């Protein structure tokens, strides 16, 4: 719920997956 | 998936592989979205075409997994369910409009590095997200090719789809409570859904608050992969009213 | 295909 949406492995240790910035890159 | 990658460990920890008991076998992809709730394609438990009706006792949940066919001991967490709620106006006659289902969870699973739910859209970051041109990612354990299976969960991120250039693509009749991914022929680049994957999540990270959100479902396409085709997705923040209406009547 | 799953999942 309140914790929604955000990965122990990733968000949670501020890690970023190898391609989400191409994700990033498509919201102009 | 299609042209897709192997998934980094805990990338996708709401990610559901939905197991028939017998013959033990891949159904499905879902997602986790709440300790007792998980989210899938309607057609998934029932399609009469195909002689697909399954009922509760038929299927197992399998959580927290990577590898498709090894049983991840210590790692994957495996559920009974409760109850299947299908959409009342599913159409499975037609074009598979409202392809969505809630599937209620025996007890609650345990949270973990490897498990853990999606958030769900609102109306505010749907609006923002929900532009063509921008990427989604779409995860599965389905078919490596249209015409073969992966090792491990496979990840592939596709740009959302003008309307027009959907509905042009196809001659099935679309409707609002879908939208379509994928490259067109002229990008170069490409990847698809396939078999297997169906009722996995399509999921954007808002930019706005760094979370994860699911804003499709994978549903149908016109094989996998080909040129001039895109993937079709259930519109779940248009439908997430009736995904509160059952969360609050039988939560 | 499949690797057995524990039979408790199954009674
Ligand atoms: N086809 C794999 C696929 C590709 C992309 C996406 Cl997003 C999901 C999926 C998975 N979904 C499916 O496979 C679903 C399950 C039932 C029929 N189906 C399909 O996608 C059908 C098309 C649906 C459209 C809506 C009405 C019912 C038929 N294509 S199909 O299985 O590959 C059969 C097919 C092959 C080649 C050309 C045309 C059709
Ligand atoms: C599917 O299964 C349920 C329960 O057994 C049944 O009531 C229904 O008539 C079947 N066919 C459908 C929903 O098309
Ligand atoms: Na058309
Ligand atoms: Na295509």
């Amino acid at each position: 719920e309140a914790d929604c949406g955000l990965r122990p492995l990733f968000e949670k240790k501020s890690l970023e997956d190898k391609t989400e910035r191409e994700l990033l890159e498509s919201y102009i | 998936i299609v042209e897709g990658s192997d998934a980094e460990i805990g990338m996708s920890p709401w990610q559901v592989m939905l197991f028939r008991k017998s013959p033990q076998e891949l159904l499905c992809g879902a997602s986790l979205i709440s300790d007792r709730w998980v989210l899938t394609a309607a057609h998934c438990l029932l399609y009469p075409p195909w002689d697909k009706n399954f009922t509760e006792n038929d299927l197992l949940v399998r959580i927290g997994k990577h590898s498709r066919t090894r049983y991840e001991r210590n790692i994957e967490k495996i559920s009974m369910l409760e109850k299947i709620y299908i959409h009342p106006r599913y159409n499975w006659r037609e074009n598979l409009d409202r392809d969505i289902a809630l599937m209620k969870l025996k007890k609650p699973v345990a949270f973990s590095d490897y498990i853990h739910p999606v958030c769900l859209p609102d109306r505010e970051t749907a609006a923002s997200l929900l532009q063509a041109g921008y990427k989604g990612r779409v995860t599965g354990w389905g078919n490596l090719k249209e015409t073969g299976q992966p090792s491990v969960l496979q990840v592939v991120n596709l740009p959302i789809v003008e309307r027009p250039v959907c509905k042009d693509s196809t001659r099935i009749r679309i409707t609002d409570n879908m939208f379509c991914a994928g490259y067109k022929p002229d990008e170069g680049k490409r990847g698809d859904a396939c078999e297997g994957d169906s009722g996995g999540p399509f999921v954007m990270k808002s930019p706005f608050n760094n979370r994860w959100y699911q804003m499709g479902i994978v549903s149908w396409g016109e094989g996998c992969d080909r040129d001039g085709k895109y993937g079709f997705y259930t519109h779940v923040f248009r439908l997430k009213k009736w995904i509160q209406k059952v969360i609050d009547q039988f939560g | 295909d499949f690797e057995e799953i524990p039979e408790e999942y199954l009674q």
